[PDB]
Order: structure tokens, then sequence, then C-alpha cells
């Protein structure tokens, strides 16, 4: 708001210069194994599988990812894996995830972070049916406020889904997966995300920007609103026929606003995209379904959130699923040293 | 209704990434 879009402007050329010198410095081997009690599997992915773990000589729980390196090599993510740790050690925001440590050895690579003990939004969603308009605008201003935050260190997401997005003790959401995250100034080619939200310039095989994850938040909105997602059938060839196509059926208790704001996110043609135009980002902060949100409060932390989730004691895992626990074996010969130097 | 469609489908459990 004219003296607080300075003070945006005036922040984020400031937070780029503390980006910058970890990006350009990053930090690597901060931890071994071993100084690790692994408790209990919290959720797994496509690709790693995140676990609670404790600091055996400190008696902190954390959270840590574990991805096999020869998985990593056969699923083609040595590039993406390399991107995620680099961004997410150089990040610093609310509402993104903290990398405490990271570290490898001869078979995996690991990352260790904060724990954010509320679970997944997926969790929440799926078990409430859909959230109401006041409660998914909530979250979709911290959303708002991390894309600004990313986009202008030059970086896209690119897997934004309740399953990413977790709740920390004062209700508030803590992005994690920075997985197929990005640092670039032009356009990008790589088919990657969750199929559901894949923008439509994916899908066709162009080049893209950043508009990508707008369009995301247009399909989170919607699935956090309506309690399904705009797009969705069994098979993923039949959601990419109907993204493309561009057909959106809004339910009949969203509000004209929400309605309004969604046209112009889960907009096909990139050019009309809001996010995607001149004025960027304020486009989606000045729209009328986000006129009652105080920008300052949400970032500060200051608004009372909508729900809270409850634990009883650390390591105090309800909030999550339950899944089966594997053995981790470390081989006795190093595998694809190469390729996972710089990690 | 919509939520009946979506609550009978095969992808109303946790999405994972596209890989392949
Ligand atoms: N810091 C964290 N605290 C608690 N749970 C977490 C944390 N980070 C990840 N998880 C959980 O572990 C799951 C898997 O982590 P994620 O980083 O999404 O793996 P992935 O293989 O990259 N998944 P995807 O690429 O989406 O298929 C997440 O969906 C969360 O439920
Ligand atoms: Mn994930
Ligand atoms: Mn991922």
């Amino acid at each position: 708001k004219g003296s607080e879009q300075e003070s945006v402007k005036e922040f984020l050329a400031k937070a780029k210069e503390d980006f910058l010198k970890k990006w350009e410095n990053p930090a690597q081997n901060t931890a071994h194994l071993d100084q690790f009690e692994r408790i209990k599997t919290l959720g797994t992915g496509s690709f790693g599988r995140v676990m609670l773990v404790k600091h055996k000589e400190t008696g902190n729980h954390f959270a840590m990812k574990i991805l096999d390196k020869q998985k990593v090599v056969k699923l083609k993510q040595i590039e993406h894996t390399l991107n995620e740790k680099r961004i997410l050690q150089a990040v610093n925001f609310p509402f993104l995830v903290k990398l405490e440590y990271s570290f490898k050895d001869n078979s995996n690579l690991y990352m260790v972070m904060e724990y954010v003990p509320g679970g997944e939004m997926f969790s929440h969603l799926r078990r409430i049916g859909r959230f109401s308009e006041p409660h998914a605008r909530f979250y979709a201003a911290q959303i708002v406020l991390t894309f600004e935050y990313l986009h202008s260190l030059d970086l896209i997401y690119r897997d934004l889904k309740p399953e990413n997005l977790l709740i920390d003790q004062q209700g508030y959401i803590q992005v994690t997966d920075f997985g197929f995250a990005k640092r670039v100034k032009g356009r990008t080619w790589t088919l990657c995300g969750t199929p559901e939200y894949l923008a439509p310039e994916i899908i066709l095989s162009k080049g893209y920007n950043k508009a990508v994850d707008w369009w995301a938040l247009g399909v989170l909105i919607y699935e956090m609103a309506a309690g399904y997602p705009p797009f969705f059938a069994d098979q993923p060839i039949q959601i990419y026929e109907k993204i493309v196509s561009g057909k959106v059926r809004f339910p009949s208790h969203f509000s004209s606003d929400l309605k309004d704001l969604l046209r112009n996110l889960l907009q096909v043609d990139l050019t009309k995209r809001f996010g995607n135009l001149k004025d960027g980002v304020n486009d989606i902060k000045n729209h009328k379904w986000f006129a009652t949100t105080d920008w300052i409060a949400i970032y500060q932390r200051k608004v009372e959130a909508p729900f809270i989730p409850k634990f009883k004691g650390p390591g105090d895992t309800s909030n999550f699923d339950d899944y089966e626990e594997e053995e981790i074996r470390v081989s006795i010969n190093e595998k694809c040293g190469k390729e996972f130097s710089e990690f | 209704t919509t939520y009946a469609d979506f609550i009978a489908s095969g992808r109303t459990g946790r999405r994972n990434a596209i890989h392949d």
C-alpha cells in the first residue's frame, strides 16, 4: 500500500542480497547418519521418504528426507536434487520449511529439516471435506506472499499441492518439497509437477516461466474451497485432456469474487493470466477476493489461524498417516559419487 | 453430485509427483 509497496520492494532488495551470498556459497555435510535415531516415517513420495528422527546428542527431533542415489539417477533427478538442496539452504521466509543439515554417504542423500507437526494440509482437507472461503483465503494469502518472495529471487517452485504444504503449531503453512524448484531467468522446459496441478503450457511442451505457479495457486484455491480439484479423472491422460480444454465449472456456493479470481488464474492464455501481467502479483493482491486481507499481519503471523492442530508432546506424529517401515541399507561401496559431489 | 463422482474416483489419495 504505496508506502507498503515501497517497504516490500526495499525488503525484497535486501532479502535478495542474503539469498545470493548463500546460493553462491552453499553449506555442505553438516551432519552424519549416526547422530540420529530414526523414530518413524512421516510421509513418502515418488522420490524420497521423510522420517521423524531424533538427534542422539541433543534430544532434538527433525524431519529427514532420504533419497537413494541410485533412484535419483534412474529417475532423471540428478540436477533437480542438486537444485533442491542448494535453493533450500539459501532461502529464508516465515512460510517455508527450514533446512538444518544435509549430508550423504555411500548410498543416500540426506536433508534434515525442522519437523512440522500439524500434518499435510491434504489430511485436514480430505477429513473435513472443503474449507470455508475465509479459511481458504487465509492459506492462499500465505502462498501468495511465498511466491512473491520466491519469484523475486528468480525461482519457480513447480510442485504446489496440499501434500507439500504442512501445518505448523500456530496453524500457519510451511512449504516443503523443493525437488522441482529452479533458479531460472528465461524459459524452462522440463515436464515436471503433479497431474492435476500442471499448467497447460507444461502439458503442451512449451517453454514456461513463473506463471506455472500462479496457475497452480488457482488449482489449489479451487481444491481448498470445493473439496475436489477442478480437473479430475482416474488416469493422468484424462486430466491433461481436461486441462488443455480450459473449461472450468464452479460449485454454486463459490462467491462471485472467488469465481472472478479463479477465472483470472485458471487462464489458459499465459498472456491473460493473473500474476504474469504488467502488474504481476499486485493483480492477485489487489483482487476484491483479498480485500479483507492484511498482507502485513499475515506476514508477521499476527492473524489468528482458523485451525490449530493439537499434539501431545514432541514426536508426536498423530497428525500423519502411518506408512510401512523400510530398513535403510548403506552399501559398502560409494554409488554415483561424481554426480553428487556438490551435495 | 461432483463431490460424489470425485469420492468414487481413483485419485482421492495422496498424489505423488510425475517422474516417468
Ligand atoms: N519438514 C517436514 N516435516 C514433516 N513432514 C515433512 C516435512 N517435509 C516433508 N514431510 C512429509 O514427507 C512427505 C514426502 O516429502 P516430499 O519432500 O514431498 O517427498 P517427494 O518424494 O519429493 N514427494 P513428491 O516429489 O511430491 O512425490 C511430504 O508429503 C510430507 O508429508
Ligand atoms: Mn511432495
Ligand atoms: Mn518432490
